[PDB]
């Protein structure tokens, strides 16, 4: 089961946005399609729903007139249309599966794409050492300052690294731009035997950044 | 429209002990025609998807262990987890499909509470690199510590700090069920040019006296 999800990032009030996810090793038209959406911090909501043959089409509330649902069985990928979009609309949205009437109950598939919807401009993640000092445990990081908007990926050696790490929130400053550190514990040790390398990304500016960790 | 209400909105259990959660619905989700409860429960662990744990409002899903149970009938519905694990932290839902839109609970915290740890403070300087861009940026780690409550102390030259500092907290870990916080001090260069000794003090209720932890600009 193979899955690729789609649209997402920035867009300002008003302007409108296409999500889509697309899978292969399910049988595509065995299933009702729904999108859930959740708000950041805040909890699930039930968005939109579509029958196996697009025959009936429910939208919450919310979202009537501005939101279309749609699908294409023979390209196996569910679409939402997000258009007239507002502040509230900013989610993690998600895509769902039901078999029938007979058992309704979801299954998601893919793991949510995030929309923000503000008028505030893109700015990439300024990427800063957090160098370790001088039991024998010592602790190094990234900080990552300074960006809009959400989100930024950060592993360590390109994934080699993932014993030890703690990727904090996102904290919004008063500036209005996002801030966050990565850091792991290691041996003392290794510091110097050992590379150590963030991998920030942040898609919406288009900035791979690659920052090495060393002492001082 | 059905409205889903849980209780309690949060909920904190020790290791091995049993943590129950309620879930109501406005109208009734019994179906007099197959009498089925149209109710699931879910589970979602951080930055993941929903895992359903519980359909009909007492069949476990193949793969939940048993610990995990559902109870109810009609509109007040319990999930029982028996004997809480470190890796059941999670924000628990209900879910209705009597109705479509097959609404939500608004969701339910559960927090493992275990024995106090003592954070390991760490504080690290503001980069040169960053210098040269005007700010710094002084950064201090507490790592692995429980529970989530603690206070950090910035002090510049003993000149106790406000306001120009913020913090950041992991989601509780799902193996040693601890947690991690980041204090990040922040002013200009001119100003942290002009100060020579950067300390961070943590108050923990699993240290016997305050940690202080600090450097002297430039080594």
């Amino acid at each position: 089961v193979q899955v690729v999800e789609s649209g997402g990032g920035l867009v300002q009030p008003g302007r409108s946005l296409r999500l889509s996810c697309a899978a292969s090793g399910f049988t595509f038209d065995d299933y009702a399609m729904y999108w859930v959406r959740q708000a950041p911090g805040k909890g699930l909501e039930w968005v939109s729903g579509i029958s196996w043959n697009s025959g009936s089409i429910v939208y919450a509330d919310s979202v009537k007139g501005r939101f279309t649902i749609s699908r294409d069985n023979a390209k196996n990928s569910l679409y939402l249309q997000l258009n007239s979009l507002r502040a509230e609309d900013t989610a993690f949205y998600y895509c769902a599966k039901a078999v029938s009437g007979y058992f309704p109950y979801f299954d998601y598939w893919g793991q949510g794409i995030l929309v923000t919807v503000s008028s505030a401009s893109t700015k990439g993640p300024s990427v800063f050492p957090l160098a370790p000092s001088s039991g024998g445990t010592a602790a190094l990081g990234c900080l990552v300052k300074d960006y809009f908007p959400e989100p930024v990926t950060v592993s360590w050696n390109s994934g080699a690294l993932t014993s030890g790490v703690h990727t904090f929130p996102a904290v919004l400053q008063s500036s209005g731009l996002y801030s966050l550190s990565s850091v792991v514990t290691v041996p003392s040790s290794s510091l110097g035997t050992q590379t150590y390398i963030c991998n920030v990304n942040h898609k919406p500016s288009n900035t791979k950044v690659d920052k090495r960790v060393e002492p001082k | 429209d059905i409205v889903m209400t849980q209780s309690p909105d949060s909920l904190s259990v020790s290791l091995g002990e049993r943590a129950t959660i309620n879930c109501k619905s406005s109208q009734s989700v019994l179906y007099s025609s197959n009498n089925k409860n149209y109710l699931g429960w879910y589970q979602q662990k951080p930055g993941q998807p929903p895992k359903l744990l519980i359909y009909w409002a007492s069949t476990r899903e193949s793969g939940v262990p048993d610990r995990f149970s559902g109870s109810g009938s009609g509109t007040d519905f319990t999930l029982t987890i028996s004997s809480l694990q470190a890796e059941d932290v999670a924000v628990y839902y209900c879910q209705q499909y009597y109705t479509t839109p097959s609404t939500f609970g608004q969701g339910t915290r559960l927090e493992i509470k275990r024995t106090a740890a003592a954070p390991s403070v760490f504080i690290f300087p503001p980069s040169d690199e960053q210098l040269k861009s005007g700010t710094a940026s002084v950064v201090c780690l507490l790592n692995n510590f429980y529970p989530r409550e603690a206070k950090v102390q910035w002090k510049v030259d003993n000149a106790l700090q406000s306001g120009n500092s913020q913090e950041s907290v992991t989601e509780q870990d799902s193996k040693d069920s601890t947690y991690s916080l980041s204090s990040t001090l922040t002013l200009s260069k001119a100003d942290y040019e002009k100060h020579k000794v950067y300390a961070c003090e943590v108050t923990h209720q699993g240290l016997s006296s305050p940690v202080t932890k600090s450097f002297n600009r430039g080594e």
